[PDB]
């Protein structure tokens, strides 16, 4: 191979960041223009976020793949966040890169960025550090999902999916545990519904509807027999399938798994659960069975959903179907298979209010984007709210508060005998490109389109207005309503800098080649 | 083998199914028209009006 | 056929790609200094700022690119630390005698005079060696905290050492009369206070599979009797794979009730032989979850071994591929099981144990990509920590006592030659590149900070060294810069005969010439 | 992965799109050159097309930008008619408006939101330029008529457009606000008769019933089946192999004759001469069912059974086993005719009403298959026609009035944007541009005064680009749905706004 | 000249001139649009005439020479 150092590899790792952030910039923010991005496959994927651009590319080096994944954490975490971490990232290297082209050390401009990247989420922190309920920031968080729903180009009437976000976090991330938690939700939705159709469903709703119209289409209140018991082939982990050749080996198929069933239903129908969710589920001939014992139940169901009709419904667990007692059972509020006005999403509806111990977000949309559309949209909505549902603590964004960190930094940083003040200047300087760049997307001078903000932000002395992230003419964070998560725009910061700065440690590069991912 | 020259084999064929006869002579005007279009096209005269104008002859 | 290659061509060729190996270690090994990126092979990407961990998976071709191999690991097996440096040295003298090979004089003396000054530096080295042990308290855990917080910061942490280094401290006290130095395992999260690591003796649990319902599975024991296992529970347990089938006719229903006997024979076998959290090193099945659930004793799946085995060395007890648990020291069990979210996973802390020499960490870091050093910064310090402890007498660090032993060789460089000052002044010069590589790859003047160290090491200065997070000059033994005295003697040893030996051999046969 | 960048891609999007945007404007406007498909990709064949999917859809789309549009002007064909050709070009134009937009860098924010108001400007002066001719019933169904003659006019059919000219009018009115092919079961078959096609009574079925079977019946009641036999009926004693030998090879092929006869019992408990199935058997088996007096009618029209049952009172239904789950139906005759040199057995007795039936008789399947496609398009456009009676004159005059009422808009109301505002309105122009050499007429001279002209107020007037001339848009009926024509303004603003919002395309 | 916006400020001067504005033009030295009162960019008739005159001309009479004959 071949030690690849100096200008060497930090060309290596200056080159992807700038493939990688562009298109990302391009595509940031709602102003990001949205790109059609086709696989090998031939597949058609039109990405206007960063990450899923990130999720679309992997650029060859290493910092691209984790570029890639750097991201993630913060979508992850804050949602959205994920395309201004990497895009100024790469911004850095072009800061770094002209800083060691003025003969500072890597280490040296490698430190300062870092040792400036306090007053960057500390000069965030003074904006709203504030906290509010979940009745409270339902406004706050419809409000930051007028930006964060249309942040995909999807907030119009999604004060829905903002407001059922809003139920969603709290309940399974805790505004006093501070601990990320979206496992609870779970997310649910289908192809052909619509964005305006959206629904939080705090039960579980599961695919399968019942065996028959003609048994009732309503199971009562709990009384759901949750088990593990084959009414259809078993699949288990690994059997060969063999069939019947013979006339006289056909007749007798039919009438044992006749007999068997019957009891079966009959004794979870004498169990006293009037529905069956089975983990192995029903064929259409344990559902005649069903019907001939009368007892609403559900056919096939996934391996570990029958647990999450356990978990999600407090119902007290029963494995299998040699165990069966009425005392643990399966609980449902309601049991509905339930049309929302797009029967192409079909539900049936394992309900839960009082033990609802996984929340069902169910989303909607007209076409594999459209759901993904909302999914993205809400579930980057979903975890700004969650980061605001535990502290509701935001700013007026879209470079507003890039320059009014690019403030106290560049001028903190003369303030500085050290050497770091040109770190620290390159380091406020190389934030402001956010607002460029949308500028940029924006379709306006990015030049005097951040400096708009610092004749502002000399007269404000605080990101409030700022300029066009929308393109609507307003030119405002504040009644515009750029407002995010101040933890994400926090989370940025320590998540481009610092990932950098380990980027800037290694120029020690030992490849085949110079980047490899 | 080609854009103009499988309709070729086709004229062909068909005075022979249309009459019997002229299997050749179908063709034989064939690169008739294929001239007067050239000179016309030359001329830079519209090939839907220069079509027409095999109706018209 | 088979290949040779004397020749001071081949003998140079020979000290060439000697010094091409090093290039790797020749940056790395500082608090500024740098980490080292090899990606090999099939796209395998690896972060190591260590060379004899990445060396070994480079390339290294001739004898000396092999010999230089151990050299760095000749320092890794003995203090795990200081790889690079005793690596980059060898190459330096190569530089230094290179006017003399390209002169074309070798006499073997050179490199027999070489192993001289070796024992002598290594010699005041072990003279100027001065004990940390009865010079800090008794129990010493000032001699681990001011190792401690020297240490933490000479890689990356200079803030959290404040808060760390007196957990560096009784981490090192209570694992030490064990020396694996797996029961000192970090755990890194996010999502609670970053940049604050807790010391908790208990082993925090990454994994465990707990469902249908998480409540009324119990996530807690006062006195877990520990299943340490590394039975696999799988979904559904077939009879046969062979002479049994699937639906012909009569094990369509009969296989299936009779799948669930094994689990609820294997399952419970956990069980009946024994535990309350049942840690399985393999994964627990859903309705075999349910299971457990339905057995109400805490089940965990896919448990990594060696959280098993800080238990197992906690609780005398043992892993256990049987779900057969005979014994309680085959078995294992403690006196707290709390199952707990910080960070937001969950972890199964075992504390109170019959042995629990482990100090686990719930760390956070400031971030994704910069979470990682402040832990290596963390086992650093708890390594010479403990260095300072598995050798009593612990010199300063930063090459401090390179500087005056260049000069105390300047001495024979004018003292000792009809000749070899040649040696003198070449050899000891490459002592002062090491520590030069860090105001080198911190970007600071050596050679002014060394020297500036020079003029009181003229003074008669002996401790004066870089503080390697300014790269200034100072007396890093009082500053605790550190390393132990044998850890510098047991770096000329080697380097030293690298040259030498590579010296001897100007020729290297290939008997496959393949 | 594999990044396209801001370069190649959207030039490539230009390219793309704007390469297969190039061959269906041939062949349209009035006397559009027709494109020859050429076949060489498949088969080695000529195809005369100027129809645009099959200019498009034949030809498999490779370009990510080829990608949506043929697929965006696909979907607005089969929604709103005729869409493969004008969202194909039109999107193809703004694309070729774009590049000098984008050859200046109007950035892609401005363009999308000017192309997005003077959408609105155009679809607003298209309002404009659109008027009901559909407020009395027989001018609806001569505005239905004219919209339909722009929707139906320029193929290749003779006497189906004619055929479809009051069809699809006379199916859309007495639908009152629809159009379908359950009003009007369309048969397409072979037959002496080109173009020809009439409104069938009952249904007719392409087969001839030989054997023991009298190819007539009279007092038929229709036993309506979904279920039939493959001349093999999966049941307990149906599973039965004995092949191991070559011997049981020979003797297995005989059991399916033992197969045959057991399933005739089944229908003779029902009791009825006339059994209609949507299944089909041999010869050998037609020799078994008129022995046994219960008459197999195999493979019914699944539209002939609901074209019945729509009239007759039956109820169509899934799962035939016993008359009873899928209800009776009546035709007075069950009768075999001679249709040119086909011979068809046929259902009648019900004429017309409700659920009609369109026989199809034509030389090949080409003349066949526009008749269906152009009354697909008809019949939505003149359900269009319904929501909308606005007819706004075709023939680019409704394309040139809407540049023009953009243009002023396109003017003072972007500070800007007159950049993509007034781009868009040229594109608007580029159709009449693409007729006129068709014409052979001049372009210029027409447009920019022709738009003027009728944009200061000769609506009627328009392009007639069969002659060439400047023409009347109303006596030529040149006139269509403001549906349809908004319709396809809708989405070839898309197809040029999607791909120019793509900047970047990766390769994963 | 001046580096600004042109398709901006044209199309806003058209977007003045548009609904027709006889009051205002687009300042270079401002950078900004600006009056033309006689805000003293306004400019003589006799200059703005002319200018339009002479060139008007000359483009049309380049048109008019297709036949070019260079005897060097």
């Amino acid at each position: 191979k071949s030690r690849l150092m100096g200008l060497e590899a930090l060309k290596s790792h200056i080159m992807a960041a700038k493939a990688v952030a562009n298109t990302m910039r391009t595509s940031l923010g709602p102003n990001g223009l949205d790109k059609m991005m086709v696989d090998k496959d031939g597949d058609v994927t039109v990405t206007n976020d960063g990450a899923t651009i990130l999720s679309m590319m992997d650029v060859d080096h290493q910092i691209a793949k984790l570029m890639v994944e750097l991201s993630k954490s913060q979508d992850d975490e804050i949602g959205d966040g994920t395309t201004g971490v990497v895009v100024l990232a790469g911004a850095l290297l072009e800061e770094a890169e002209q800083l060691l082209d003025r003969g500072i050390h890597p280490i040296r401009i490698a430190d300062g960025y870092e040792q400036a990247a306090r007053v960057a989420i500390e000069h965030l922190d003074k904006i709203s550090d504030s906290v509010l309920v979940d009745i409270k920031d339902t406004e706050p968080l419809i409000q930051t999902a007028k930006t964060t729903l249309g942040s995909k180009v999807v907030n119009s009437c999604h004060r829905q999916m903002a407001e059922i976000a809003v139920n969603a976090v709290l309940t399974v991330a805790d505004m006093e545990r501070r601990d990320v938690d979206f496992e609870l939700i779970k997310v649910e939705g289908k192809v052909g519904g619509r964005l305006e159709d959206t629904k939080l469903i705090k039960g579980v709703i599961v695919d399968k509807d019942f065996s028959h119209p003609q048994m009732p289409k309503k199971v009562e209140d709990a009384k759901i027999a949750i088990l593990t018991c084959p009414f259809e082939p078993p699949k288990p982990k690994t059997k060969h399938k063999l069939d019947v050749t013979s006339v006289e080996d056909y007749k007798a198929l039919q009438k044992y798994e006749k007999e068997k069933f019957e009891e079966m239903i009959q004794q979870i129908k004498e169990t006293g659960a009037n529905l069956a969710i089975c983990q192995w589920g029903f064929d259409d001939e344990a559902n005649h069975l069903l019907l001939q014992n009368n007892l609403p139940a559900v056919r096939w169901v996934g391996g570990p959903e029958i647990e999450l009709i356990a978990i999600a419904t407090g119902g007290r667990i029963v494995p299998r179907f040699s165990e069966l007692t009425a005392e643990k059972l399966g609980f449902a509020g309601l049991v509905q298979e339930i049309s929302f006005g797009t029967t192409k999403d079909k539900m049936l509806v394992i309900e839960q209010c009082k033990n609802s111990r996984a929340v069902t977000i169910f989303i909607r949309g007209g076409n594999k984007m459209i759901i993904e559309e909302a999914k993205r949209s809400l579930h980057d909505a979903l975890c700004v709210i969650r980061n605001l549902i535990r502290d509701n603590r935001v700013v007026y964004g879209g470079g507003a508060a890039e320059i009014s960190c690019a403030l106290a930094v560049s001028q903190e940083a003369d303030k500085c005998p050290t050497l770091e003040q040109y770190a620290m200047r390159a380091f406020a300087d190389a934030l402001e490109v956010i607002p460029m760049a949308l500028s940029e997307n924006s379709g306006m001078n990015p030049i005097q389109t951040m400096t708009e903000v610092r004749a502002r932000q000399v007269k404000e002395m605080n990101p409030a207005l700022g300029i066009d992230c929308l393109h609507k003419g307003t030119n405002d964070m504040k009644q515009q309503h750029v407002i995010e998560t101040l933890i994400g725009k926090k989370q940025q910061i320590s998540l481009a800098t610092q990932m950098v700065r380990m980027i800037l440690k290694i120029d020690d590069i030992r490849k085949p080649g110079e980047s490899e991912e | 083998l080609h854009p103009a020259a499988r309709m070729l084999v086709e004229l062909s064929k068909a005075q022979d199914i249309e009459a019997g006869d002229g299997t050749t002579s179908v063709v034989i005007i064939a690169g008739s028209l294929l001239d007067s279009c050239t000179k016309l096209l030359q001329k830079g005269i519209h090939p839907t009006i220069i079509s027409e104008s095999f109706q018209k002859a | 056929g088979t290949d040779s290659s004397q020749g001071i061509p081949q003998l140079v060729s020979n000290i060439s790609a000697c010094q091409v190996i090093a290039e790797a270690v020749r940056t790395t090994l500082g608090p500024r200094g740098m980490d080292k990126l090899i990606v090999d092979g099939r796209g395998k990407a690896t972060i190591s700022n260590d060379g004899a961990t990445i060396l070994k998976l480079l390339d290294v071709v001739h004898p000396a690119a092999k010999t230089l191999v151990d050299i760095a690991k000749s320092q890794d097996a003995e203090v795990g630390d200081g790889t690079t440096s005793v690596t980059l040295l060898a190459a330096e003298f190569l530089k230094q005698v290179k006017p003399y090979v390209e002169e074309g004089l070798h006499p073997q003396i050179i490199i027999r005079a070489f192993r001289t000054a070796t024992q002598l530096a290594v010699n005041k080295i072990k003279e100027i060696a001065v004990t940390v042990k009865k010079a800090d308290k008794v129990e010493q855990r000032k001699l681990l905290e001011k190792c401690a917080m020297t240490a933490l910061s000479s890689k990356l942490i200079s803030q959290q050492k404040a808060f760390f280094a007196k957990m560096v401290v009784d981490a090192v006290m209570m694992l030490d009369d064990l020396l694996q130095l797996k029961m000192i395992g970090i755990k890194k999260v996010q999502g609670g206070a970053l940049e604050d690591s807790q010391l908790v003796a208990g082993v925090a649990f990454k994994k465990t599979f707990s469902y249908a319902g998480f409540e009324m599975q119990p996530k807690k024991y006062h006195n877990p009797k520990i299943a340490l296992l590394n039975v696999e529970l799988e979904l559904k347990a077939e009879k046969d794979n062979a002479e049994i089938r699937v639906h012909t006719v009569e094990d369509y229903q009969a296989i299936v009730d009779a799948e669930w006997n094994i689990l609820y024979d294997k399952l419970e076998k956990i069980h009946h032989s024994g535990a309350k959290v049942v840690l399985s090193k393999l994964p627990i099945g859903d309705v075999a979850t349910q299971y457990f659930a339905d057995r109400d004793m805490f089940c965990a799946g896919r448990v990594p071994e060696e959280d098993l085995k800080r238990t197992m060395m906690a609780c005398g007890g043992s892993i256990q591929t049987s779900v057969n648990a005979l014994s309680a020291d085959v078995l294992g069990r403690c006196q707290v099981f709390e199952e707990t979210q910080i960070g937001g996973e969950r972890y199964n802390f075992f504390t109170g144990c019959p042995k629990a020499k482990t100090c686990t960490f719930i760390l956070r870091g400031g971030a994704e990509q910069f979470m990682e050093e402040t832990e290596r910064s963390l086992h650093d310090a708890i390594m010479i920590v403990r260095r300072a402890i598995k050798n009593d007498s612990v010199v300063a660090g930063g090459g401090a006592i390179e500087m005056e032993l260049s000069k105390y060789l300047r001495d024979y460089s004018r003292t000792i030659p009809g000749k070899q000052q040649l040696l003198i002044g070449a050899y000891a010069k490459a002592l002062e590149i090491i520590p030069r590589q860090l105001c080198d790859n911190a970007g600071f003047d050596a050679t002014n900070i060394l020297n500036k160290l020079r003029a009181r090491h003229a003074q008669g200065g002996t401790w004066y060294g870089v503080d390697i997070n300014n790269e200034d000059i100072a007396d890093n033994f009082e500053a605790f810069v550190w390393e132990p005295a044998m850890v510098r003697i047991n770096a000329l040893t080697a380097a030293s005969e690298a040259a030498c030996l590579i010296v001897s051999v100007d020729e290297t046969i290939k008997n496959p010439r393949s | 992965a594999d990044e396209e960048r801001a370069e190649t891609a959207r030039l490539t999007s230009f390219i793309g799109a704007i390469a297969i945007g190039d061959l269906v404007k041939s062949t349209l406007g009035p006397k559009g050159m027709d494109k020859i498909l050429l076949s060489s990709g498949r088969d080695a064949s000529l195809m005369v097309t100027n129809d645009g999917a099959t200019i498009l859809k034949n030809i498999g789309v490779d370009n990510p930008a080829a990608k949506v549009l043929v697929d965006m002007s696909r979907v607005q064909d089969d929604e709103v008619g005729d869409g493969t050709t004008s969202v194909t070009v039109l999107a193809a134009e703004l694309l070729r408006e774009a590049e000098s937009l984008i050859a200046k860098k109007i950035h892609p924010q401005t363009i999308i939101a000017g192309w997005r108001e003077a959408t609105k400007a155009a679809r607003e002066a298209l309002l404009s330029s659109a008027v009901d001719h559909g407020s009395d019933e027989v001018k609806f169904r001569q505005d239905l008529m004219n919209i339909a003659g722009t929707t139906l006019s320029s193929k290749l059919l003779t006497h189906h457009k004619d055929h479809f000219t009051k069809l699809a009018v006379e199916a859309v009115l007495r639908l009152k606000g629809s159009g379908n092919l359950e009003a009007i079961h369309i048969i397409k078959k072979l037959g002496g008769s080109l173009a020809d096609s009439y409104l069938d009574e009952g249904f007719l079925l392409d087969k001839k019933i030989g054997v023991n079977q009298p190819k007539r019946i009279e007092n038929a009641k229709i036993l309506i089946a979904n279920t039939g036999m493959d001349t093999d009926k999966i049941k307990i004693f149906g599973s039965r192999v004995r092949v191991d030998s070559t011997a049981k090879v020979a003797e297995i092929e005989h059991a399916e004759k033992e197969k045959m006869k057991e399933k005739v019992e089944r229908i003779l408990k029902h009791g009825i001469n006339c059994f209609i199935n949507r299944q089909l058997i041999y010869n050998y088996p037609e020799q078994l069912f008129g022995a046994a007096g219960v008459m197999a009618i195999e493979h019914a029209d699944f539209a002939g059974v609901e074209r019945l049952a729509l009239v007759t009172g039956g109820e169509i239904a899934s799962t035939f086993d016993h008359p009873e789950l899928v209800k009776l139906g009546s035709c007075k005759l069950i009768e075999e005719v001679m249709i040119g040199e086909d011979k068809l057995i046929h259902f009648s007795g019900v004429a017309l009403g409700e659920a009609c039936t369109i026989v199809l008789r034509g030389a090949t399947q080409q003349i066949l298959d526009e008749a269906e496609r152009s009354l697909h398009d008809a019949l939505c456009v003149l359900a269009q026609t319904v929501k909308d009676s606005r007819t706004v004159y075709g023939g680019g005059c409704s394309e040139m009035l809407m540049a023009h009422a953009v243009t002023q808009l396109a003017n003072r109301t972007p500070g800007k944007e007159a950049v993509a505002m007034e781009s868009y309105a040229k594109a608007l122009r580029m159709l009449p541009t693409i007729i006129a050499d068709n014409a052979g007429y001049d372009s210029a001279d027409l447009v920019a005064q022709l738009r003027a002209a009728h944009s200061e107020g000769n609506t009627t007037a328009g392009l007639d680009m069969r002659e060439g001339t400047i023409g009347d848009m109303a006596i030529l009926g040149i006139t269509e749905s403001f549906q349809v024509k908004r319709q396809v303004l809708l989405s070839a603003a898309e197809a040029a706004e999607v791909i120019l919002r793509v900047d970047n395309i990766i390769k994963a | 000249n001046a580096g600004y916006d042109s398709a901006d400020l044209v199309a806003q001067l058209r977007a003045a001139h548009s609904e027709g504005n006889t009051t205002a033009g687009l300042d270079m030295r401002e950078g900004t649009i600006g009056d033309m009162a006689i805000l003293g960019i306004t400019e003589s008739f006799q200059v703005k005439r002319q200018v339009l005159l002479s060139a008007a001309e000359a483009a049309e009479v380049i048109l008019r020479v297709d036949n070019i004959i260079k005897a060097a």
